[PDB]
RNA sequence: CGACUCUUAGCGGUGGAUCACUCGGCUCGUGCGUCGAUGAAGAACGCAGCUAGCUGCGAGAAUUAAUGUGAAUUGCAGGACACAUUGAUCAUCGACACUUCGAACGCACUUGCGGCCCCGGGUUCCUCCCGGGGCUACGCCUGUCUGAGCGUCGCU
RNA sequence: CGCCGCAGGUGCAGAUCUUGGUGGUAGUAGCAAAUAUUCAAACGAGAACUUUGAAGGCCGAAGUGGAGAAGGGUUCCAUGU
RNA sequence: CAUCUAAGGCUAAAUACCGGCACGAGACCGAUAGUCAACAAGUACCGUAAGGGAAAGUUGAAAAGAACUUUGAAGAGAGAG
RNA sequence: CGCGACCUCAGAUCAGACGUGGCGACCCGCUGAAUUUAAGCAUAUUAGUCAGCGGAGGAGAAGAAACUAACCAGGAUUCCCUCAGUAACGGCGAGUGAACAGGGAAGAGCCCAGCGCCGAAUCCCCGCCCCGCGGCGGGGCGCGGGACAUGUGGCGUACGG
């Protein structure tokens, strides 16, 4: 379990800091897992969610195999808006339906010069921990 | 109102003690504080012993209590006169001095004084100068055998 | 705060409670009764080797 | 087209101060427009002026602060904003030099009978 | 000696507490010199102070200061000392001399009011209940 | 009449605004802040009231300088320096 | 009264400036929970301190 | 027969108990243990495109710069932002800035009025007017200058 | 939540008890100090009460008139609901 | 006889800590409880002033916060969603 | 009957510095009740406590014996256990009430004045040059000022020198 004096294992004190979170850590927790073929191609699990990368719903009313582009990132409302994930309201205009990222699978990453140099970290820690467990 | 038998009871707790109550839940902390500060004093003193100076054999004063023999505060000139140690060196090389204390038989002084001289004989000195030795000590006798002393210095036994 | 939270037990008192535990420990019966699935066990005082 | 003051550092007082002006004229236009009507797009430019004067200013008084200060250093006494705000504590405490100055008896002291380095035996 | 400042000599009170007249102060009027020194020049350091005169009404003293800024103060150890911020406003601490010997301070048999460092020190030491945590 | 009727007869103010600690506390014919003892050099506070005490302690406004003092003590109180540019 | 002091009427101002309906738009805010100014103030009902 | 009243139940009101929840407290412990004339604590007034309070901030005013981060902020609008002839936001915060009262400091205040030294303009340097900048509190230490005394002396 | 132990801020009808809510009273007492209103029209979903006009009255210059000081602080003034 | 050497001065450690900065924990309280304050709380409001001082948590997973038709002047309804 | 030396005083928006005010849980110096208990009440108690005033620091205060003891003697201060609800105080009523020795936590010692010796050996300020800015220092120079023989510095303090 936990060892460390300095973190907090309290309840009430782990909530404050989920929903008082400034933006720049709201950025790494509303992280999402990648696909198992970019599992693959980079060393990587999950990478935080990016606003023009194409994700897929994996649990709850619009669960599918549909490839929607990412349009939002509401950080503060902790939610992302996909392409075609959306619902028809009463005056008969359409609006995107909030989804946890935590709930759908990167299939592909908006690379830039930021993104990769990410990805290269990541996988690269992963390659040093392995080396130490092996 | 007293009840049958009882003790004539006397409780000094008619001048609001609440305001000056003393707990202890800081015990087990100030333990742990105490624990950590002597060793990290031992490690200060990186070959010298943990507990301090050399401390004197010294006779509890009452009527109650001189049968017993424990540790004073610091030998005295007379004791370290007739041993050969000068009272400015002494603190230097560990051992305590007490300028106040005299002397009263020729027991007590030479019992201190054959105890400087065992711990006179056990000083291992290291040179001032590491790479340079004038008078301290072989070095044989100081590249292993100078480990740090725990507990008292040659503990007072009665 | 001053509410007495601690006990102090004598050690002779301590220490026949943890010889009543350890002779309880090597009774089928008495672990059975708590419940800890001893039944397949080849030798309730149970004891591997040092290389565990 | 915005003012960055990396960009700003090189330029000179004197169209600094022309570009303050420059800036200040246009704010002043857009409050002009915000009393009369005007449109959501110059409004929204009255805290992109806005941002852009204070970065001039910036550039401009932490130029002449880091000029003031190459001037007055190696002089014995500073104005009292070019002086270290450590604390008024801080400020009233001995320096360095006389906090680790001895009388000439202590260095006696120390001289005859330094602190040595020993071991006892079990 | 110190008249107790209330109207008209009342002190509404027990009997005990009646005293108007024949009071004295607990501090020597030394102590109330150097008090007076001291906190008129407050950006100096009362040293010490010594008797130089009297008369039935008066009594005169010579109270020693220090300019804890001045450079012949701090260039010199020996008395630095006076220059620490612990050591600001003794006079009105009765850490001088003269404040001092109000206190009841000393060793031995005569002195066990204040064994603890004053009479507050020692008066909370012996009216504090030490609530053990195991009792 | 001791009522209603002597209730009318008031319009002249005893206090005013203070212009140190900001309460209608001034008493104009006496010159002094009935909360903070205005002209006084040392703020009025008193330990039989500790509600009134906590009302304007420090902290109960803005510490425009003390919530940088806080910070700054973090690092030690520098001052000429810089991160390293980029 | 007609005759005032700069700072009574500075001290006027500010009551006044603040003594307006919230806006429409805060209502909508995230985690809002403001429902309507809690501290409005009536010439004739509360007294203004001065 | 009805009305009215009483009892019981279904449904509906009024009310907000109970239960479940909890970004709050309370208690204990630990490490630090830092304000101020270089102007504190505190107060007032101001500052957002739409903003009343809370929060933040000071005429550079819901922030400037620097550094780390690395595409948002969001209630609506607008607008940047090649993210490598460099960057949204957030965090850190070491640079810069920081209105008026306030120990509060030219004098004074429920108002207001000076003085001195420079600078710019009407003057077209001389001192009137306007504006800008810096000074102008008390106590006290060291030194400096200017002094006072039928205080003690020397030469005269 | 049951069982074995442990520990309590552990059981309410009362205290002219504390806080909150709710009844009967009860569609009741009442909306009775300073003479007084009426007609027509307009607007308007709607008029005893608003607006206009016509009457009849009152204040009767120590006023129910016109202005101020103190105090209030936007109550001033238009438009709309 | 014993014991010290007053009327000058400095000095860390062990010790204290219901204010402050930053943390961790709990056989504690669970919105009339626990701080007065879980919320724009030392706020609203009261008093000339010193000072006194509250009440107030919960839609839903997502506003998807009821488009549209119909009666009414609207509040409010009936359908529909 | 002017000019100087000193003394004692004064003024300055003189050159350079310092103090003020806040917090105040803990700490130091004062001041300081009454409710209460005594089944009344005045001494006593509450209590050297609340309230009042002043002053600090990260701790403060204390502190290296004009000590304890009476022993085969111990040896600065501070804190804990114990001594001890004891010796003692007290309308000897109600009540109050330490210390030494012992065991531990920690442990650290010292400096002047005086007496003396040394050609004031001493210190501050101002300039000029160099080495560095980090808590402004060093080094050199000035027939540059001042302080100081009404006593600065070195040796040296009861453990003797
Ligand atoms: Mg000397
Ligand atoms: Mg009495
Ligand atoms: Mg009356
Ligand atoms: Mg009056
Ligand atoms: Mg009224
Ligand atoms: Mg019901
Ligand atoms: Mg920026
Ligand atoms: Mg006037
Ligand atoms: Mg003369
Ligand atoms: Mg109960
Ligand atoms: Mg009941
Ligand atoms: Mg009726
Ligand atoms: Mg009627
Ligand atoms: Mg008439
Ligand atoms: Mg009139
Ligand atoms: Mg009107
Ligand atoms: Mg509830
Ligand atoms: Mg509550
Ligand atoms: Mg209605
Ligand atoms: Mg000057
Ligand atoms: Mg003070
Ligand atoms: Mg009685
Ligand atoms: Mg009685
Ligand atoms: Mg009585
Ligand atoms: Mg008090
Ligand atoms: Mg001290
Ligand atoms: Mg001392
Ligand atoms: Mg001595
Ligand atoms: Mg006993
Ligand atoms: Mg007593
Ligand atoms: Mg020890
Ligand atoms: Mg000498
Ligand atoms: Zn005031």
């Amino acid at each position: 379990m936990k060892f460390n004096p300095f973190v907090t294992s309290d309840r009430s004190k782990n909530r404050k800091r989920h929903f008082n979170a400034p933006s720049h850590i709201r950025r790494k927790i509303m992280s999402s897992p990648l696909s198992k073929e970019l599992r693959q191609k980079y060393n990587v699990r999950s990478m935080p969610i990016r606003k023009d990368d194409e994700v897929q719903v994996v649990r709850g009313h619009y669960k599918g195999q549909q490839i929607g582009k990412v349009v939002q990132v509401y950080r503060k409302k902790y939610v992302i808006y996909i392409e075609r994930v959306q619902r028809e309201k009463a005056n008969g205009t359409t609006v995107h339906v909030g989804i946890h990222p935590s709930k759908v699978v990167i299939t592909r990453l908006k690379l830039d010069k930021d993104r990769k140099k990410i990805l290269e970290r990541k996988a690269k820690s992963r390659q040093v921990g392995k080396e130490k467990g092996k | 109102a007293p009840s049958r038998n009882g003790m004539v009871l006397k409780p000094h707790f008619h001048k609001d003690w609440q305001r000056r109550v003393a707990t202890w839940f800081n015990q087990p902390a100030r333990k742990i504080r105490r624990r950590k500060a002597r060793q990290a004093k031992a490690r200060r003193i990186a070959p010298r012993p943990a507990s301090g100076p050399i401390r004197p054999i010294v006779r509890c004063p009452t009527v109650r209590y001189h049968t017993k023999v424990r540790a004073g505060r610091g030998f005295s000139l007379e004791e370290l006169r007739v041993a050969g140690i000068h009272k400015k060196v002494a603190r230097t090389i560990g051992i305590s001095v007490d300028p106040r204390r005299r002397n009263k038989s020729t027991e007590s002084l030479q019992a201190n004084v054959q105890r400087l001289k065992e711990y006179r004989s056990k000083l291992i000195l290291f040179p001032r100068k590491p790479s340079a030795p004038k008078k301290g000590d072989s070095s044989a006798e100081e590249l292993k055998l100078a480990t740090q002393l725990t507990g008292p210095v040659m503990p007072v036994r009665n | 705060t001053w509410r007495r939270w601690h006990r102090r037990v004598n050690t002779t008192q301590k220490r026949y409670a943890i010889c009543s535990a350890l002779a309880a420990s090597a009774l089928p019966a008495l672990v059975m009764s708590k419940g800890h699935r001893i039944e397949e066990v080849p030798e309730l005082p149970l004891v591997v080797e040092d290389k565990v | 087209a915005k003012i960055k003051a990396r960009d700003l550092r090189g330029k000179k007082k004197e169209e600094l101060l022309k570009q303050l002006d420059d800036l200040k004229v246009e704010l002043s236009q857009l409050r002009v427009a915000k009393v009369t009507g005007g449109a959501a797009s110059k409004l929204s430019k009255i805290r992109v002026v806005r941002k852009s004067i204070a970065r001039v200013l910036t550039v401009i008084n932490q130029t002449q602060k880091e000029n003031l200060r190459k001037f007055y250093k190696g002089k014995k006494y500073k104005p009292l904003d070019l002086r270290p705000k450590k604390t008024r504590a801080m400020r009233r405490r001995l320096n360095k030099h006389e906090e680790n100055l001895k009388t000439k008896k202590q260095q006696r002291k120390e001289r005859l009978y330094p602190l040595r380095k020993y071991a006892v035996k079990a | 000696g110190r008249k107790r400042p209330v109207p008209k000599g009342a002190t509404y009170g027990k009997p005990v507490h009646h005293g108007v007249n024949q009071l004295k102060f607990a501090r020597s009027l030394q102590s109330v010199a150097e008090e007076r020194a001291g906190r008129h020049c407050g950006a100096l350091r009362v040293l010490n102070s010594y008797w130089v005169g009297e008369d039935s009404t008066y009594k005169f003293f010579e109270v020693i200061l220090i300019d804890p800024f001045h450079k012949a103060i701090r260039r010199n150890p020996d008395t630095q000392w006076i220059t620490k911020p612990v050591h600001k406003h003794r006079e009105m601490r009765g850490l001088t001399s003269a404040g001092r010997k109000s206190r009841g301070l000393g060793k031995g048999h005569k002195f066990h009011h204040t064994i603890g460092g004053s009479r507050r020190a020692a008066w909370r030491r012996r009216n504090t209940l030490q609530l053990h945590r195991y009792r | 009449t001791k009522g209603t009727s002597s209730f009318g007869k008031r319009r002249n103010k005893t206090h005013t605004l203070c212009r140190r600690c900001g309460s209608k506390a001034y008493h104009l014919q006496k010159s002094t802040c009935g909360k903070c003892g205005y002209p006084a050099k040392r703020k009025r506070k008193y330990n039989w009231s500790a509600k009134a005490k906590r009302r304007n302690t420090t902290g109960t406004g803005r510490m425009r300088h003390l919530k940088i003092v806080y910070r700054r003590f973090r690092h030690g109180f520098r001052e000429g320096t810089t991160p390293k540019p980029k | 009264s007609s005759h005032k002091t700069f700072r009574i009427k500075r001290f006027l101002a500010k009551k006044q400036k603040q003594n307006r309906p919230i806006p429409q738009w805060i209502r909508m805010k995230t985690g809002n929970k403001i429902r309507y100014n809690s501290k409005r103030r009536h010439w004739r009902r509360t007294k203004l301190g001065l």
